[PDB]
Parts: C-alpha cells; structure tokens; sequence
C-alpha cells in the first residue's frame, strides 16, 4: 500500500485546495483511492527505520 | 390478456420446484411472534373407523 | 378476467445529444512515441502503430 | 565467436546479391539470361506439378479447385486426379438440377472413367481419395499440367492476384449463426447407409471450431440421421462390418469475412459457388468417426 | 398438453440438438427471426404476475 | 478548527492524506500493404513506359 | 480482414502494485489463453477467469478451455504484456507453473487447475474481484487419468444410490500421479458429461458387436493354457468364467 510517513516528511509543494463537501466528507465517502487521517500527533512520522 | 399468452402459459410460471428450494432453504422464522403460525401437525389417519 | 393482474415494465431507448464540460488542465496525458509492429501475410504486410 | 558476431542483426537474402550474381561477379561472364533478379524467390507456398489429362480440365481452368487422387485397382491407370466438382455427380447432397447440369460438362471418356471407377469398388469412398491441394496456373494444352499448392496461400506469380477457393454452393455449409473472426475449412464425406449401396454425401464445413472433440460433437448434431442409419444397418445385417459414417479432414482456413457467393463461368454455364478468397491451404488427414 | 399449448399460444417446435443447447446455455443464440417489415423499430415489454 | 466555548468539547486537529493514480489507455491503428504494392516498390523490371 | 495476429498486447486497467507487476515478470513465457485474438486486448479477457460460473462445474472449464487461443506470454513490463501466438512445429520454452515435474520427452496437455487441497498459492494476482486463473500444463498420462476419473464418475453416477455416489466421488477425485496428490475442483455431473455418457456408451456398445468369436475368446484360450501376473487380475475382472 501507500507509505504515509515519508509524505509527512518530504518537502511538499503546497496548493490551494478545492473540493465541494468539507475534505473530511470526501475522505469519508471514499472519493480517493487511499487515505488516512490521524487526530493527535502520530509519532510515527518521527520514527525512521 | 390474449397478448400475454406467450408468457402466462410457459411452464416456468407453473412449476414451483425452484421456489420451494428458496422457501425451504431459509426455513422457519426465528421470531417468537411467528411461532403461533409455525406449528400444525397434519397427520394421516386410516378411514376404517 | 382471471384472478391475477399484470404489471408489465418496458424499457425505451432514446437517441440523444450530450454536452460535456471539463476544466482547464483537468488531466495530464503522458505519451510516448508510437511504435510500428509488422507482420507478413505472404500476400501482404499489415503494420500496426 | 566474437562479441560483435552475435551482436549482428540477421541478414535477409535480398540484402545479398543472388547466388548466381555472386558467381557472375567473381567470374564476370554474362549470359543472355537475366539472373539479376530471381522470380518466385519469395514463396512460402509449397507446390507440385501434376499432369492431368485434358478430359478433366473443365471447371479447373479457373484457379482454385481441389485436386484429389483416386486409386483404382488396374495397374495401368494407377490413379486419377479428380476435381471436387467432378466428384459432385456421385454425391447425394448435390441438387439434381446442378448434378444434371454439371454432368453434361464431363462428357469425356477420361471423366466417365471416374464414374465407372467410383461405382466399381465395394470398399468405401473415403479410402480411395487423398486431397492434394488447389489448382493454379493451368497449363491448358492437349494435356494440362496443373500446379497444385500443398501449403500456404494461393496467389499469382508476382503476387499480382490472390486466387480464391471455389466450393460449389450445394456442398458449402455453416453450422453457426455468428461467424468468428477466423474459421477453418474441413472437407466432410458422410455415408448414409442404404440397401443396394451406401451413397456418399459430400460437404465442406467452414467453422471457427478447431478442437477435434468439440468439432465432432457438433457434427453428430446434423448427422444424427446418418449415424442412426449406420447403427440400424449394423443390426439389420449380420456378418456385415460397415465402418465410419462421416469422415472429416482439415482442409485449411479462411478469415470468414472473405466468404461470399459467386459463380464459375464455363462453356456459358454459370455455376453458383461459395468463394473463400484468401484461402491458405494446410492439409490434414481423414479422421474416421462414428 | 404441450402440443395444444404450443398451438394455442402460437409458438411451436423449438427443438435444438443437445450440442447446441449446451452452447446456448452460455452464448445464448439469437433465436428470433426479425419481422418482414419493421415500421417502428426495436420493441420490448416484460411481465410481473 | 474554530475555538470551542465553555462547557463544550473542543476540536482535535485532523491531518488528512489522499492519493491520486494514473490510468492506462493505449491505442492501435493498422494499415496494410499488398505484396503487389511492395514488389513494385523495390523491384524494377525492364524499364518500360 | 486483418489476418490473425502473432503478437498481442495486453493492458491492465486496475492499479498494479509494484509487488504484483513482479509476479508477471516471474510469469514470463507462461501458457495463457485468450478467446478474442485481437492486437490490443483488455486484461479482462486474459486467462480462464472469465469462464467461472455459478454452476461451479469442472467439465464446463475443460470444454470451454479447448476453444481458447493458447498464447505464450513474452516481454512483460510495467504497463504492457506481449502475448505471443505460437506457430505449429516451432520450438518454444514453456514455464512450469504447476507442481508436476516434467520428464524428458513427455508430451503435455492443457487442463484447468486441480488445487492441492489444504494449501493454495498466495500470489494469485487477484485484483478488483478479478483473479488470474491459468490452465495447468500436465504430462499426458496425468491428463489422461484425470479424464478417465471424471468419466467413471459420470458413468457410475447413474444407476447408483446417491449415498453410494458420495463414497465413490470421495476417492475418484484424488490422484497420486508422480507421488504428488491432486484433487479435481468440484467435479459435478452435468449435461456436459451427459452427452459424453451417450457417446461413450454408444461407442463402447458398438465395440461389443464387432469383436470376432475368437477375439473375445482369446483370454479364455490364454488362461486355460498359460498363466502370469497380468492374467491373474484379468481373470478377476472377468467376474465369473
């Protein structure tokens, strides 16, 4: 599947988003293939094995 | 109704063997309220006396 | 009139024109150079690109 | 064995001068013959020349027609090269009008010999035949020397035109309603048994089917009548050992879009025949079956 | 009963060799000759007792 | 996330991640040359008008 | 028309994991059939999967597999597969998909797979509720006895009580060829076996009415005069005298 952490670490470009229905709805109604949401601050990004 | 004769008269309309499988497969209902409906004992008896 | 009734359904096909709309740079379409495969049918050579 | 030597692309013969030119370049002699370019040098078709007497040339001047050898007894005329059309007079499938039509066309002692040698033998027809391929380049003389293809496409010299297989319309049959993109042609003799003689009925059955088992399974469908008549003759007559009831041999293939009607035109005698156009010949063999 | 039903409803003798029934069980041959002259076009209806 | 009031549960931040994918769709076009067309294209016979 | 193509390009639609395209790189030069035989095929028509049905019959597969165009995979890569249609009489390597080991000089046959039973391969290449089933290539003797077992199952099925048929099918399906065991996946009596029942009983009964008086009598003549191990078991199958 899609590795996530390296997205939270690799310098990302940054773009004005636009999706009708608050992003959480389009993440909840499976608009995109792969997705994940975490609420607090997952310390998984700091682990680099 | 005469126009429908080509489908009202087909044997698959008049044989319930396919229907009996689907009816027997599920079996009796589990609900207590259906239980009064469930039980009746047809019992063959000789006509001598 | 026999005891039952009928409820015929009937699908109908309509030839139709359709107006699509699509935004600027909605998709990238990456391409390579076309390649030409060749076959020999003793009587002719068809190529595909 | 050098690394470059395996690295070289394969060398096509046209890139090298002709072997005769390779000798003439070395020795510089110049004959009247034009060996600068060799004809018939690109021919996947394999071929053979057959001398056929002038009594059998009719309806074969048109390129594309089966050649079938026919062994008969007498050591002097060891064989004889029947067309598919000439065999139609004996077939029971053919229309009586078509049969009496084309039977007039074979009014020669050489061809009438074929009817006599067909009647002569007790043993079954399918045994005596061996398909040879298809006509092209009729030599057309007092005695035609027909060129016959054993394998590959039928076409002109110089590939200027593609000869087409012609199959008389009464023999042509199709089992299926939805033709495939490619379909194989098989020749099918089918004996239907009867008292004085088991009369044959010839057919040519194009079909996308290739597997033998599925092919014979679909074949017994239409031929159930002949098969049951064979079984009935099997019990009707004791100490009679009649064998197979149809026989199928793979005759080649065609693309199934090429198929369309036509007519042969000879002696001002139009003859309706189905016309496989780019019919590649790939001979098989007679396969006995019940 | 089958003779009298086929003659009444107007469809008769749809008998196909067993090699062909096995093929129809999958491919479903187009076993309907079209009208001699269709002035309207494609047609269909269904039926629910 | 907007700040919450007194007596109301607050909003934990929510990182979201999604992924788009490419879709493959190639095309093919055959053109055929008869062996007669190729044989005159290269070979030349006695040069005659 | 355009003549039948020798090289055929297959394109997948579903997203291919970097793990799974590696299965096809190890799947190169396999025997994969297609029904269609066009130049630019879909992935849906690859392999045997499209012919799976609710009937769950093995003989339906044996029958529909005979008609399919066998192709040998070639030059696999991301975004592309290049199936090749072999020509008759020309040599080719053939990858050994099935567990059966191949003796030198043995002929090969194409039959739908016969799962081992307890275990199945993980690298199915399932995607989008589309599994990649491919026909097994087996030596000829195993492909003979699998069909002999299937036909005996079809002949014994009739004229026998349904409980007896369970005991027979429980064993007719397992095959110990070459020290490996195999099991026919859901062999089922059907119409597809029924027509073969008819043709086998017809040919085998017309055989009985063709052997000469001496041809049948040869075994009796042999046992009364000479004996060996082969003849002991043939004396057994002859029921009584």
């Amino acid at each position: 599947m899609e590795n996530w952490s390296a997205l939270e670490l690799l310098p990302k470009v940054g773009i004005p988003t636009d999706f009708l229905t608050h992003v959480k709805t389009s993440a909840g109604e499976e608009m995109f293939e792969a997705l994940r949401i975490y609420y607090g601050d997952d310390p998984e990004r700091y682990n680099i094995h | 109704f005469v126009d429908a004769l080509k489908t009202l008269c087909h044997p698959v309309l008049h044989e319930p063997a396919p229907c009996l499988q689907t009816f027997t497969e599920r079996g009796p209902p589990s609900e207590p309220a259906m239980q009064r409906l469930l039980e009746c004992r047809f019992q063959q008896e000789p006509m001598g006396g | 009139h026999p005891g039952f009734a009928l409820t015929a359904v009937r699908t109908d096909t309509f030839e139709v024109d359709m107006l699509l709309y699509s935004g600027k740079s909605c998709t990238s379409v990456i391409i390579n150079n076309p390649i030409v495969t060749k076959e020999e049918r003793d009587i002719s050579t068809t190529y595909h690109v | 064995m050098d690394a470059r030597a395996v690295a070289k692309r394969p060398r096509d013969p046209a890139d090298e001068d002709n072997e005769l030119v390779t000798a003439l370049k070395a020795k510089r002699e110049v004959n009247t013959i034009s060996v600068r370019y060799l004809y018939h040098a690109d021919h996947q078709a394999l071929t053979a020349r057959f001398f056929v007497p002038e009594g059998l040339v009719e309806f074969e001047a048109q390129p594309g027609a089966l050649l079938i050898r026919m062994e008969t007894g007498c050591d002097s005329p060891r064989h004889l090269y029947i067309s598919l059309y000439l065999l139609g007079i004996r077939a029971s499938n053919v229309s009586a009008s078509t049969r009496c039509l084309l039977e007039s066309v074979y009014t020669a002692s050489a061809a009438r010999a074929a009817l006599q040698w067909l009647d002569l033998g007790p043993h079954l027809l399918h045994r005596r035949l061996e398909t040879l391929g298809c006509v092209k380049t009729v030599s057309l003389g007092i005695t035609s020397l027909l060129t016959c293809v054993m394998r590959g496409y039928l076409y002109n010299t110089l590939k200027t035109e593609v000869f087409a297989l012609m199959i008389p319309k009464d023999m042509y049959l199709t089992w299926e309603e939805t033709r495939g993109r490619l379909q194989y042609v098989y020749l099918i003799i089918v004996y239907d048994y009867d008292g004085p003689e088991t009369r044959p009925g010839i057919y040519v059955l194009t079909s996308s089917i290739a597997h033998w088992q599925t092919l014979v399974d679909v074949a017994r469908g239409k031929f159930a009548r002949e098969r049951c008549s064979f079984v009935n003759r099997r019990i009707t007559r004791p100490r009679q050992i009649p064998l197979c009831t149809g026989v199928i041999q793979k005759l080649g293939w065609c693309l199934a879009d090429d198929i369309h009607t036509s007519f042969l035109v000879h002696k001002e005698l139009k003859l309706s025949v189905v016309r496989l156009d780019n019919f590649s010949v790939e001979l098989g063999d007679f396969r006995e079956f019940v | 009963v089958d003779r009298w039903i086929r003659h009444a409803a107007g469809v008769e003798r749809p008998q196909l060799l067993d090699t062909e029934t096995i093929s129809m069980l999958t491919f479903g041959s187009m076993s309907e000759r079209n009208a001699a002259a269709t002035v309207h076009g494609q047609k269909a209806a269904c039926e629910l007792i | 996330r907007v700040a919450s009031g007194a007596g109301l549960p607050t909003s934990r931040q929510t990182t979201i991640m999604v992924t788009k994918y490419s879709e493959k769709s190639p095309i093919t076009i055959p053109f055929e040359l008869s062996a007669a067309c190729l044989t005159y294209l290269r070979e030349t016979f006695e040069g005659t008008i | 028309m355009a003549a039948m193509e020798a090289n055929i390009f297959c394109t997948f639609d579903h997203k291919l994991s970097i793990a799974d395209v590696g299965k096809l790189t190890k799947l190169v030069a396999a025997v994969v059939p297609i029904p269609q035989r066009l130049h630019l095929i879909k992935h849906y028509q690859l392999g045997l999967h499209q012919f799976v049905d609710h009937t769950r019959g093995y003989v339906r597969l044996r029958g529909l597999l005979r008609n399919m165009t066998l192709t040998l995979m070639r030059r696999v890569e991301g975004n592309q597969i290049l199936l090749h249609v072999p020509t008759h009489g020309l040599l080719y390597t053939v990858l050994n998909t099935g567990p059966v080991t191949w003796e030198k000089g043995d002929a090969l046959c194409v039959l739908p797979p016969l799962f081992h039973g307890p275990l199945a391969r993980e690298n199915l290449l399932t995607l989008g509720q589309w599994e990649l089933v491919l026909p097994w290539i087996v030596p000829m003797p195993l492909a003979l006895e699998i069909n002999q077992r299937l036909l005996i199952m079809g002949l014994f099925s009739l004229d026998r009580s349904y409980e007896e048929v369970k005991a027979a099918v429980q064993q007719l399906q397992t095959i110990t060829f070459r020290d490996a065991t195999f099991t026919i996946p859901d062999p089922v009596i059907d119409q597809h076996l029924l027509i073969d029942m008819k043709t086998a009983c017809l040919s085998m009964s017309m055989v009985a009415n063709l052997a000469s008086e001496l041809t049948m009598t040869y075994v009796r003549k042999l046992a009364l005069e000479d004996s060996s191990m082969l003849l002991v078991k043939c004396q057994e199958l002859l029921m009584r005298l």
